């Protein structure tokens, strides 16, 4: 995130970090077993790190759960990034609490001009 | 772990959904109906490498997944996001069967 601010710790409780040695992508927890992410973040093995704020320091709210299934959209186009969506099944259910929570799927598309919240550990 | 260039702490950004005509004119020939632009045409504020897969949440609902862009925070090159309101059935049915 370029030009953002630091989120209040654990104020984005649906945000996860995808880790294969180090952080490489984000995701969103949509139920206790499933993270939605981007298909171009696919790796054959992924550790999902929930409850994170500082991804370099153990703070005490983290849950580290390896993926059991990684499902890219069948019509993902790796050249154009069309259908860039992926689902990750946790090998055990996350424990939902005040720092690890789900985000609702949309009930309709957002209107142009709607204000949204974007988050991640990407380059600043 | 954040390695060479990522931040340690989770970053946040408030940004508006952009019109489809703004999106297509920012990225001629590259925008499908499964993509939405979110951000600022004046640049300066955007998602970037390492953010992909992460959320765009509007009014409590996941509307976007960080996907791609030309550069980061560049003028007339807002972030391009996977349009989640196209995929609720894919998501629910894939979860239900797996
Ligand atoms: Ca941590």
């Amino acid at each position: 995130i370029v030009g953002g601010y630091t989120c209040a710790a654990n104020s984005i409780p649906y945000q996860v970090s995808l880790n294969s040695g180090s952080h490489f992508c984000g995701g969103s927890l949509i139920n206790s077993q499933w993270v939605v992410s981007a298909a171009h973040c696919y790796k054959s093995r992924i550790q999902v790190r929930l409850g994170e704020h500082n991804i370099d320091v153990l703070e005490g709210n983290e849950q580290f759960i390896n993926a059991a299934k990684i499902i890219t959209h069948p019509n993902f186009n790796g050249n154009t990034l069309d259908n860039d969506i992926m689902l990750i099944k946790l090998s055990s259910p996350a424990t939902l609490n005040s720092r690890v929570a789900t985000v609702s799927l949309p009930r309709s598309c957002a209107a142009a001009g709607t204000e949204c919240l974007i988050s991640g550990w990407g380059n600043t | 772990s954040s390695g060479s260039s990522y931040p340690s702490l989770l970053q946040c950004l408030k940004a508006p959904v952009l019109s489809d005509s703004s999106c297509k004119s920012s990225y001629p020939g590259q925008i499908t109906g499964n993509m939405i632009c979110v951000g600022f045409l004046e640049g300066g504020k955007d998602s970037c490498q390492g953010d992909s897969g992460g959320p765009v949440v509007c009014n409590g609902q996941l509307q976007g997944i960080v996907s791609w862009g030309y550069g980061c925070a560049q003028k007339n090159k807002p972030g391009v996001y996977t349009k989640v309101c196209n995929y609720v059935n894919w998501i629910q049915q894939t979860i239900a069967a797996n």
